[PDB]
DNA sequence: ATCGATGTATATATCTGACACGTGCCTGGAGACTAGGGAGTAATCCCCTTGGCGGTTAAAACGCGGGGGACAGCGCGTACGTGCGTTTAAGCGGTGCTAGAGCTGTCTACGACCAATTGAGCGGCCTTCGGCACCGGGATTCTGATGGGCGGCCGCGTAT
DNA sequence: ATACGCGGCCGCCCATCAGAATCCCGGTGCCGAGGCCGCTCAATTGGTCGTAGACAGCTCTAGCACCGCTTAAACGCACGTACGCGCTGTCCCCCGCGTTTTAACCGCCAAGGGGATTACTCCCTAGTCTCCAGGCACGTGTCAGATATATACATCGAT
């Protein structure tokens, strides 16, 4: 049949997460998944950018970790890092 | 020794008359999130002007569902400057002008 | 001064006068000022169609370098995209 | 597998693909796929219970549309990130200019 | 009015505060006498968990009320 | 004994100085400023004079396209002097911030 | 030592002198100081986006090159002195 | 002939701008005839400012061309500053307009 | 260690034009900075829209769409109608 | 002035010019004669190609100078 | 009504240091060969957009008049530009140093490539309990015709 | 001829039976998480060779910092005229509202254009080889423009 993927797996647990027995309308689903979307092109894009700028060739987490942090504002940034940082940290201590 | 009393509002009550639907309408506009303008003139309006620079047109239903959630969008946005341009000048009119340096300054306008 | 086998044809859908004023006053108390003069409406719809065509003109262009006779929504979104206006809720 | 070596609730395996098939540099960061889900999931659930905030606001059991912006217009944060980016029926925050006053 | 809370212990504290006043003005109040942190404690009202910038008008709160205490686990 | 009429000597400079290219910022004292904030997010760092330059340029030329826009609302109401507001009333239109 | 008296090295006329630049004919006492902060905020973000790439880049004397790149992201691109 | 870009008749850089299309990421295979119709494409923007960039110069009593000269050359078209609109100028400089009304009585 | 620039091919071109004119070495920088910028956008360009339908190939005509999308009308047409001549004048021989 | 212009059959055609008109604007007169679009135009006059942006005096063009009209010479 | 003082353009030649040149070497450009999968084209089907149609039924569409906001007049206030004098600090190109950029050379970690196996994910389909607002049965309270006995009808009526 | 009797009517309080009305116990309609499912097509598993890239090494650029004579720019300070701006007042351009007429909207019924998939081969490119001249570094000087200094007129405002 037909494909057309999006997140809405991912959307509608963490929603699950922050208010359990809350609801949701067939409208504000896609304008989240088109939100999503959205956000990935505007970071992934960036550090491809800085990549073949200082002269190499290959995206790691570290890029993404400093594009992130001139892309948004002071509180979210450092909160945003935190739960980045360690979320891989503990990633790697497992396997 | 009965005396109906005028309890209920009707049409006298609502303070007096003087600028009274003025904020009222607004008000109501704003709980709504009905399309301002209809979708029925607008339809055609496009596939009007599409022809002009291309022939032999087509149209998906949203796509214009779209143009018109844009464009209505588009305007309110800019109304609401112009308001603020309109205050700044001691007046609470929108002028034709009123449009225009909002537009300038944004840049679209020369 | 005759009958004439009168026939009476006149275009009031898409043509500018067609379209609805208070359409436009609905519109102009969202934003809530008190006054709209009768110079000022006129000016308005001016401005939305130079803002309609470079958009559909796009819209055109994405809709021809595939070849393809409908034109898709999406079309429209990257236009707007295109000129920092992009909307979501669609076509992702 | 993924969530649970990482721990997290977004889809670490998917983000990699496309990643390298949007063709950013030559290889790929192992650091990214990972990190890349992190912040993503971080983001999601930031707007959804403010969203939940607003719709309790005015008493509803269901969130839409109008929930969203609502809560995001309100914002100061989340509103500059989405500045510019404009919404689906959506209407507008109340607003009333000072002046404007029926004194 | 007055307001309570049953916690782990088990142990019954008795405070009173404004119906008007936001439960996390209240809880800040709370968190003065026992020194903790609000942010630590975690509450739940008739199978709710209670929610930030919401009032207790719009929680039906009552006199004498009944409200659950979890402890709150960050692993790191 | 003699003195211009006023409002004679300021758009003669306007002009002359709309004509020419070269840069209205101090050298020494911009220098020192960027300093000052670079410290802030980390201490005692070093840029090549040109890279100081460069940053110059971008924002010289960035606060004269804003008073350009602050003059036509001083315009638009009647009026004569760049008022405050009318900054503030553009920079919130222009929805930057 | 931690620069400071800084904001004020920007002096009254230089202000001045860009307004007339815009084609502003006249000015109130008050705003020299409004635009002082603003200044501030523009550079604050362009060299909070410049100096990162130089941190990024294990260095410390931060490049003309990043002043520049930093410029082309809050979108203000420069043509003249880069790559 | 040789050299390609004279097979297509052009000053511009036939096979430089092709490895610049393969050192770009900008996409798994490279076009035969893109490269130089692109390079011809330059090629005429670049004339197309540079044209007038000559005349300028020549206005204002100078036979070389500083920098203003291509800033006024690209203003003063509407088809040509409107693309640009989005690029500002190493001491680019002002085109001396006044407006309407602070002029004097 | 071999710095580049596109000054070589304004170079010629500059005098084909206006023989009795030069550049500042500045104004060509800047020149080449434009060119960059020039090039990359469109080439932005193409990459999107080869993306969009899934087009392994950046081909003749994808550029020309693109720039005529990202110029101004009386400058976009001229450089289509050189393009296509281009290749009438490249592929026979 | 007059000039010359001798189109592709051969036919010559007059236009009627100043020596400090460009050659844009002489071309935009075969133009208006032939329908033919100035970027499609090339002028020759014995050995120099004729550029846009130059003048009929920049190339010492005099009273009653013949042009030669010629499309694009396309390598095939 | 003529005049002066200032600011700006313009004249002069002239010296200098950056734009142009020529040379010469080497890495980036051209040509030659192949293989394979990208991308077109050529074939079928059924979904989507356009259209027409009636019919209400609320809105569009008007006007008129007068209220209320816009704009023209007036008048006081004071604050900023234009210029002067004193003082304060950048800018000017000079030296001198070493720190940090840039080069350079081998190892090696980590990603791309090829292989095979299974379950996370989407549409499509299907589920029952809980809350909004309409609603159901029984005892109980207030209205309506009944009814003899005590009083009053003054006006027809029989008895001596 | 002359006086007594009364007869149904009538206001009275005082008795009987069903109808209306609130509380005691309520069902219904609409949405939104669970759960089942099942072929399957996209990620994961176990794994070598090599190449970017970190790193260890180095020196020789360029980023600081200082020093002192000169001087262009910044300051502080004092005056007044011509601007902001609040007051004031009318005339007329919009609102609000009463009615008349238009066109929006929903529902129905039609037909094929065009969009998406599938199946196949051959045209077109990267990727790989060999060789060479265009293009740069290397070297060097002049000529285009920049400064200082003489020379006359404009021009806005004071009288």
């Amino acid at each position: 049949k037909t494909r057309k993927e999006s997140y809405a797996i991912y959307v509608y647990k963490v929603l699950k997460q922050v208010h359990p027995d809350t609801g949701i309308s067939s409208k504000a689903m896609s304008i989240m998944n088109s939100f999503v979307n959205d956000v990935f092109e505007r970071i992934a894009g960036e550090a491809s950018r800085l990549a073949h700028y200082n002269k190499r060739s290959t995206i790691t987490s570290r890029e993404i970790q400093t594009a992130v942090r001139l892309l948004l504002p002071g509180e979210l940034a450092k909160h945003a890092v935190s739960e980045g940082t360690k979320a891989v940290t503990k990633y790697t201590s497992a396997k | 020794a009965a005396a109906a009393a005028a309890a209920a509002a009707a049409a006298a009550a609502h303070r007096y008359r003087p600028g009274t639907v003025a904020l009222r309408e607004i008000r109501r506009y704003q709980k709504s999130t009905e399309l301002l303008i209809r979708k029925l003139p607008f339809q055609r309006l496009v596939r009007e002007i599409a022809q002009d620079f291309k022939t032999d047109l087509r149209f998906q239903s949203s796509a214009v569902m779209a143009l018109q959630e844009a464009s209505e969008a588009y305007l309110v946005a800019l109304f609401e400057d112009t308001n603020l341009c309109a205050i700044h000048a001691k007046r609470v009119t929108i002028m034709p002008k009123d449009i225009q340096l909002a537009r300038r300054i944004r840049g679209e306008r020369a | 001064g005759k009958g004439g086998a009168k026939r009476h044809r006149k275009v009031l859908r898409d043509n500018i006068q067609g379209i609805t004023k208070p359409a436009i006053r609905r519109l102009a108390r969202r934003g809530g000022v008190k006054r709209i003069s009768g110079l000022i409406y006129e000016e308005t719809r001016g401005v939305l169609k130079v803002f309609l065509e470079n958009v559909i003109r796009d819209a055109v262009t994405y809709t021809e370098h595939a070849k393809r006779k409908t034109v898709t929504a999406m079309d429209v979104v990257y236009a707007l995209k295109r000129q920092g206006r992009t909307l979501y809720g669609f076509g992702g | 597998t993924r969530s649970s070596r990482a721990g997290l609730q977004f889809p670490v395996g998917r983000v990699h693909r496309l990643l390298r098939k949007g063709n950013y540099a030559e290889r790929v960061g192992a650091g990214a796929p990972v990190y890349l889900a992190a912040v993503l999931e971080y983001l999601t659930a930031e707007i959804l219970e403010l969203a939940g905030n607003a719709a309790r606001d005015n008493k509803k059991t269901r969130i839409i549309p109008r929930h969203l912006q609502l809560a995001v217009r309100n914002d100061e944060e989340l509103n500059k990130l989405l500045g510019r980016v404009t919404i689906a029926q959506g209407g507008v925050l109340p607003n009333i200019q000072s002046v404007l006053l029926p004194k | 009015m007055q307001i309570f809370v049953k916690t782990l212990t088990g142990k019954t504290i008795t405070l009173e505060v404004e119906p008007s006043d936001t439960i996390e003005n209240v809880k800040a109040k709370i968190q003065d006498k026992e020194g903790i942190p609000p942010d630590q404690q975690r509450l739940i009202f008739a199978g709710k968990q209670l929610e930030d910038g919401r009032t207790l008008s719009d929680y039906n709160i009552q006199k004498e009320s009944t409200l659950h205490l979890v402890l709150r686990l960050r692993g790191g």
